[PDB]
RNA sequence: AAGGAACUCGGCAAAAUGACCCCGUAACUUCGGGAGAAGGGGUGCUCUGUUAGGGUGCAAGCCCGAGAGAGCCGCAGUGAAUAGGCCCAGGCGACUGUUUAGCAAAAACACAGGUCUCUGCGAAGCCGUAAGGCGAAGUAUAGGGGCUGACGCCUGCCCGGUG
RNA sequence: CGCAUUAGCUAGUUGGUGAGGUAACGGCUCACCAAGGCGACGAUGCGUAGCCGACCUGAGAGGGUGAUCGGCCACACUGGGACUGAGACACGGCCCAGACUCCUACGGGAGGCAGCAGUAGGGAAUCUUCCGCAAUGGACGAAAGUCUGACGGAGCAACGCCGCGUGAGUGAUGAAGGUUUUCGGAUCGUAAAGCUCUGUUGUUAGGGAAGAACAAGUGCCGUUCGAAUAGGGCGGUACCUUGACGGUACCUAACCAGAAAGCCACGGCUAACUACGUGCCAGCAGCCGCGGUAAUACGUAGGUGGCAAGCGUUGUCCGGAAUUAUUGGGCGUAAAGGGCUCGCAGGCGGUUUCUUAAGUCUGAUGUGAAAGCCCCCGGCUCAACCGGGGAGGGUCAUUGGAAACUGGGGAACUUGAGUGCAGAAGAGGAGAGUGGAAUUCCACGUGUAGCGGUGAAAUGCGUAGAGAUGUGGAGGAACACCAGUGGCGAAGGCGACUCUCUGGUCUGUAACUGACGCUGAGGAGCGAAAGCGUGGGGAGCGAACAGGAUUAGAUACCCUGGUAGUCCACGCCGUAAACGAUGAGUGCUAAGUGUUAGGGGGUUUCCGCCCCUUAGUGCUGCAGCUAACGCAUUAAGCACUCCGCCUGGGGAGUACGGUCGCAAGACUGAAACUCAAAGGAAUUGACGGGGGCCCGCACAAGCGGUGGAGCAUGUGGUUUAAUUCGAAGCAACGCG
RNA sequence: CCGAAGGUGGGACAGAUGAUUGGGGUGAAGUCGUAACAAGGUAGCCGUAUCGGAAGGUGCGGCUGG
């Protein structure tokens, strides 16, 4: 069953956010592993982990709360589900609460983020919000 | 619903009916049928001109004339001014106006038409009841 | 001739259809029918052909003869004869049957069906005084008697009187 | 593009060979064969409709429209045909048939405004029986020219858009007059008049464009032809010509504020208020709703407000409306989860890797005409409008790159799924057999006068011996205690016991497979109870029905009887408040706590305690959700997949049609009409023939009365000239 | 030969209209009851059968929306 994994990493990771929970453990394919990365790199993570198995393997997040109480990642969302994918041209590439948040977006050179996309100038799969 | 569910069964729009169906066709004499015609008003012979009454709470006698029109459809209309000309047979021009007060009248006789006359001593509101600008 | 049911108790009688092949066919219906519904078309002869196609024969030759084209005659081609008239609705009876030989063929009987009641088998009922039988070399899914009549939906109230 | 309440439609239809025919390929037409063709991705049928560029609305997505202008189409009184011609099966051509109008000497003829004007009719409703070929096209001509209702103009209509107007500066006696007033005034208000002044427009009178380039005719020059400087073609000049509109736009001078403002509203939405008349009447209204003698809601006046040669009403579109939700909604209780399953088609698809390039993105090329929207400039006195230049718009075609994702193809993996092994539990199902209470009935003994039943009784049963009691027998149906928010099943549902056959689940894995999975319209099945058919069965119960009570009535509740049915076999129905009023799958997201079937561990061989983990089943609870109640790891949270369903209430789950059914009915399922609510959850009260507590001459316990009689007194009716008026259950009536 | 129209025929669809009829809605303080809402005075409702002037009653099964 499970439909799609990265719309169900991305409400595993949500619920981490409303839990406040720190650690999250997620089964790991390879385009989980290039999601965690790119929001790594952003700062909306601490640090993301890999643990290679035999099963299907795991990836560990940190999930990020800077300061008092505030978490960095405020809401997750999956726009191509599978039954309705969605495909932006590059003068379409969708840019979010106007810069302060971002759009994993998997183009035809890698799977990149909004400004990456734009900045390389082609387009693919759209395939999260993150704000 | 689901995406497939749209695709396959669509989204069915709310229908809409006329307020005033009886402007909202017409007659061709020879081809003896009734076509769409959608038109602001209809001139047609009275029928019967009486009187008659609202029903709950709001009691005061109203005007009540029946015209039977020129796609052929008898109305109830109202005529709205105070003191009308119309007598039984008279040439009466009909638009579309809902009287919530009496049950079943929803036009207004044209006041200031073919022969329904221009009401008597009235200064304000002159377009509407029909009467002339009348001397000063 | 013309008219055509105006006859009449009533189309009684008479007329009309009436064969073979092809087309097409309604309401209703118990799904079977209705139905040969209805309403149409073609039917001769001649040459293409002892044919296309079959039957027999080892072959010859004999039968059977769809379909087409061409054409020919007639008012008329199942040229005579004798071989459905049809449709719409209603009452009753489901029906096939039976019946007053010699006035009544029915809406009457009968019917499949239903139901009630009797009867333990030397049944009950029946014939006969009785023997003797029928029932029946049958045994309650059987056998008599009353009633109603396919099928469909149903069959209400009264046990006071008479049984 | 609408309907499935249109599901089956074709037969020259679907192919073949051959021929004919055509400008051409072709069942386009014909012979001969074959049984094809279209089909829930919606054939066919019915209804509607010229299509588009564009236009209106909208933030957009969309929704609606298809006027003008421009492209393609089809039509020419209706149907058919051909002719000629390059091109027609021809708007102002022909032949035929039909209807209509006309002429006729009765034999026969003519006609087609859906060309520009106009007429009659239909209608709420849309124009001149005009001037010109001057300009731009067309046709013909060698040309001049001719023809041109195309086209240029002109006329009518506020029909729309746009622009300028009806004056301006100053002005307090706030004049007269209106309206209102607590009569002090406030207001119409610097708005009139005073003074000063303009002339767009009004009018009179002069002057007068661009739109004209030309064509043709001359003269040159260059040049090609030529037998040649004839002569003609071609090109450049260099002249002479040409206006319907029209003395029109336009410019210039003279004169006078003189000619020029109305419509709607004023309770809220919604800017704008008073007065007089009316009195639930007249009337207003889009809604809430006004008006029943103090109407800012009706009618009028004043005023104000909105706009403005317009204004208001109507009719339709679109928005508002997130109210069809793709953007952008929902289904526990407001409308909404199919009763549930098995599953075809469809949709969706765990992981690693190679490859492909259909989707996706990107480049180049063509193209999406002109006008239109948009941008930038220009010209009309500005504007509308015109003009120039550009942009935009395709899931579009060809072509070239990318390879992340979706898909395709191959190889791998084990988590999802399933098989294997091992146990465990279960009212899981179907068939047969058996039991023990009890109930009824039957026979006999005991024995005597009641039993039964009720709120009270009565009907019933009973001296022909009942009820009670003892024994025996018949027969049917349900299975006390166990028994439990316990178990199993998809749901319905399943409780004695035993066997026969048989379905599923859970737990432990590691042996295997290696994505085999999820969901599922239509289809197929199960499907409580009642009901139906056939045959049995009948103990209790019990519709219907009867008697007795109750009651104003009592076709009821109560009581006494009792038919079908309940039961069984098979077949049909196919429905429930079929409920968790909660679709299935999967993953994630604090705890506490019982319990059912398992597993493993830490001491003990145990009993047993604790810890740990499953799957099911309860309750309380955090985050989160919700309108609230509440749900909360058994979600109503956060997500993804798929299905079903909802779009106010009624009419109405109705009617019609169809399918299914023996029938009862089931399923599918509107519309006219009608309302401004229907509804959920919660709050405050009031009430209850609901619960609790309490109190009072409220009840009881008493004592005395009133109601009866006589009179006094007050009140209703009635008599009246008047019997004055007021009070009218408690709370009027020896009351004012 | 084809062939428009016309003719005959049997069906299909669609609109009117039709004695009479059946349910529906709305209406001047009409008649009969009081079925529901409270334990609504017999808890109510759902399905189904049956009966009854009528709301309704009764049976069976189910539900709490006691």
């Amino acid at each position: 069953v499970m439909t799609d994994p990265i719309a169900d990493m991305l409400t595993r990771i949500r619920n981490a956010n409303m839990v406040r929970h720190e650690k999250l453990e997620i089964p790991a394919s390879k385009l989980k592993r290039e999601i965690a990365e790119i929001l790594k790199r952003e700062g909306f993570i601490r640090d993301v982990e890999f643990v290679e198995d035999s099963k299907q393997g795991i990836i560990r997040v940190f999930l990020k709360y800077g300061q008092n109480n505030e978490r960095v990642i405020t809401g997750l969302k999956r726009i191509s589900k599978p039954g309705l994918r969605v495909y932006a041209k590059s003068n379409e590439v969708p840019r979010v609460l106007n810069g302060l948040g971002i759009a994993i977006i998997s183009t035809s050179q890698g799977v990149l983020t909004d400004k990456e996309a734009r900045a390389k100038q082609a387009g693919g799969e759209v395939l999260a919000y993150v704000w | 619903p689901t995406i497939n569910q749209l695709i396959r069964k669509g989204r069915v729009s709310k229908v809409e009916n006329s307020k005033s169906p009886a402007l909202n066709k017409g007659y061709n004499s020879f081809k003896k049928e009734h076509t769409n015609v959608s038109s602001p008003q209809k001139r047609g012979v009275c029928t019967r001109v009486g009187t008659m009454t609202p029903k709950k709470p709001n009691s005061a006698l109203r005007k009540y004339a029946r015209v039977r029109l020129t796609n052929g459809i008898e109305v109830t209309a109202y005529i709205p001014g105070i003191g009308h000309n119309l007598q039984e047979h008279s040439v009466v021009l009909i638009r579309g106006g809902r009287v919530k007060d009496l049950p079943g009248v929803r036009y207004h006789i044209v006041r200031g038409a073919l022969d329904t006359a221009g009401v008597e001593n009235r200064a304000q509101g002159r377009s509407k009841y029909g009467t002339k600008k009348p001397k000063a």
